[PDB]
């Protein structure tokens, strides 16, 4: 279930091992784009939200 | 991002000064306009 573009779903995520593998490690995910960071620093880095 | 400060002293406000501590941990983002208080009283309503 994904909301539309307004009135978008919001989850926070905390308190929890984050693998960052799994998530691009799907076929379908053509689009990765990330800003500020890069893909292959996300499973070293430490997040506070 | 939420803030949340508190901090008890001894005395209206007084020409002291005090110092506010933050106190809980609630990471949710809210587009928080809102703001109530609450009482309590012994009438039973």
């Amino acid at each position: 279930r994904f909301a539309s573009v307004y009135a978008w779903n919001r989850k926070r995520i905390s308190n929890c091992v984050a693998d960052y593998s799994v998530l691009y490690n799907f076929a379908p995910f053509f689009a990765f784009k990330c800003y500020g960071v890069s893909p292959t620093k996300l499973n070293d880095l430490c997040f506070t939200n | 991002y939420f803030k949340i400060y508190s901090k008890h002293t001894p005395i209206d406000l007084p020409q002291g000064f005090s110092a506010l501590e933050p106190l809980v941990d609630l990471p949710i983002g809210i587009n928080i306009t809102r703001f109530q208080t609450l009482l309590a009283l012994h009438r039973s309503y």
